[PDB]
RNA sequence: CUUGAGUCUCGUAGAGGGGGGUAGAAUUCCAGGUGUAGCGGUGAAAUGCGUAGAGAUCUGGAGGAAUACCGGUGGCGAAGGCGGCCCCCUGGACGAAGACUGACGCUCAGGUGCGAAAGCGUGGGGAGCAAACAGGAUUAGAUACCCUGGUAGUCCACGCCGUAAACGAUGUCGACUUGGAGGUUGUGCCCUUGAGGCGUGGCUUCCGGAGCUAACGCGUUAAGUCGACCGCCUGGGGAGUACGGCCGCAAGGUUAAAACUCAAAUGAAUUGACGGGGGCCCGCACAAGCGGUGGAGCAUGUGGUUUAAUUCGAUGCAACGCGA
């Protein structure tokens, strides 16, 4: 019941899952979505056409205000960097600026050895 | 394997003369006793009169409408495991496939006799009933219902 | 990476920044590092680029 | 005496070294705001974290490690190795007009010094990562690979240890010997009118001729043709082990056998077989369907079991309604 009018939307695009939260201008949570919470779980998610149905779920929780326009914050790789923005363009929302906020360091921390099969 | 020719031109119904109904009787046929097939379906096909009362002709196609799918699965030996990538179904098999469900499920109906056990199914087809109509959604719940892979 | 356009439309322009960073220098990190594995495979893949 | 070697001058490029600063991205953590039932992870899962409010998101703060892009088939160094920007102290390499010294050189057992990483001692530091260790999973088992955590350690100082597939598996120095394309850096010259064009030095890639080579291949940066000095090898196993010496805080290092045992151990290349290697193919091989077998009663054969005998044979696809 605040009517933020316009607020950026963060798209935490990951591999094992993807989640988009339609925060406000300053950066306050107004409504978040989630593939894991979008019916199918396990790992069936991930896929782009699976995240789209997730972020689209926001237009059902963050619609209580009246977002007439909004930007997009895509972070991290994975099947949900495009899908999300698309579903949002159809949901009825607008757009003000697309950008990738993926954490790309300068050889700072030393990543995990991991995987070796 | 690599062979690429054409389809087997089937002989039309023993009366209405229609390939659509032709392969229909064949799919229904058994033990090469094609005769019985005709005398078993050609009857129930017209017995619709008692079930309606008019030029029972399009009823067949209309009944198949409620049994015409447009999406199926297809496991693929990829990504180490086995995919499922569902895909639609061309017309060539749409009409065909349906006919199977209409018959291959009209036999387990357990009614008076195959001759009639089949007739009723047609009425249940357009009116949604029996596994015949079931198989549709029970199949659609995969394709278009799991596009995550499609 | 900074998009912005007048006349609402979901054209793209997005894959334009997708040529300098993006999912590349990302997966580059993802798993472990490299150390000797790179200085080597980086100097062998170079051989490839000849013909 | 001057061409070897060296000095002087003036330039050039460089992640060469030692010290001290400093910047930006990211991670983690602490605090607070928004917001709400998931997050994280895998092939799946589970451990784990979440309603004591996570994850996400945003604001502020603390701290440590490493410096995307440039980055290259690149550069510097004796080797090991050396990447952000800035300053201070410092080494070597190269070019050019030249000027100077005058064989002052090459190599070098012993000797001295430098040495990746791991490790060791004292004291600091500690974000991420991660031997050990602990859970979860996989599996016949799984003291592993995978997942959730995580200590030493990785970082700093100072001292020690001296090893590596410390590799070009190719000692240093010098002179000769067809060529082609390229990289990087200096210099001379050319309507320098230009990106530019022609030479002449340094270092360096790839192809390759003669020749060399057991072959692979090396080929002016030689494994070609020669000269000077040094290190080293003499069948495989036993064994870089034992013993002794020396070194070390300790790991352990260095030097280095015998007994006995085998008739080989080995190098490259060839033919093929195979690969849970790659490319391209065909077969009812699969996929698409039609009907079966597997259950049932009976037939038939076989292995069993039995029998005085249950005659002999046939036994993965190629054995069993087979010799019959
Ligand atoms: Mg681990
Ligand atoms: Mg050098
Ligand atoms: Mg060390
Ligand atoms: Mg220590
Ligand atoms: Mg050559
Ligand atoms: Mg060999
Ligand atoms: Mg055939
Ligand atoms: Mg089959
Ligand atoms: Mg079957």
């Amino acid at each position: 019941r605040k009517q933020v009018s316009d607020g950026v939307a963060h798209i935490h695009a990951s591999f094992n899952n993807t989640i988009v939260t339609i925060t406000d201008r300053q950066g306050n949570a107004l409504g978040w979505a989630t593939a894991g919470g979008s019916g199918f779980r396990g790992s069936r998610k991930s896929t782009p056409f699976a995240a789209q149905v997730a972020a689209e779920r926001c237009a059902d929780a963050v619609k209580e205000y009246g977002i007439k326009n909004l930007e997009v914050m895509v972070k991290g790789p994975g099947p949900g960097r495009e899908s999300t923005i698309r579903a949002l363009n159809a949901a009825g929302f607008r757009i003000t600026n697309i950008t990738d906020v993926t954490p790309i360091p300068h050889n700072g921390c030393r990543p995990p050895k991991k995987r070796r099969v | 394997r690599r062979r690429v020719i054409g389809q087997r031109k089937i002989l039309p119904d023993p009366k209405f003369g229609s390939e659509l109904l032709a392969k229909f009787v064949n799919i229904l046929m058994v033990d090469g006793k094609k005769s019985t097939a005709e005398s078993i379906v050609y009857s129930a096909l017209e017995t619709l009169a008692q079930r309606s009362g008019k030029s029972e002709l399009e009823a067949f196609e209309v009944a198949l409408e409620n049994v015409r799918p447009t999406v199926e699965v297809k496991s693929r030996r990829v990504g180490g495991s086995t995919y499922q990538v569902p895909v639609e179904v061309r017309p060539v098999r749409r009409n065909a496939l349906a006919m199977r469900w209409i018959v291959e499920a009209a036999r387990k109906r357990g009614d008076k006799s195959m001759a009639l056990r089949l007739a009723n199914e047609l009425s249940d087809a357009a009116e949604n009933k029996g596994t015949a109509v079931k198989k549709r959604e029970d199949v659609h719940r995969m394709a278009e219902a799991n596009k995550a892979f499609a | 990476i900074k998009v912005r356009e007048n006349e609402p439309f979901d054209v793209a322009l997005r894959r334009f920044k997708r040529s300098c960073e993006k999912a590349g220098v990302l997966a580059e990190v993802r798993r472990r590092e490299f150390y000797e594995k790179p200085t080597t495979e980086r100097k062998r893949a170079k051989a490839s680029a000849v013909k």
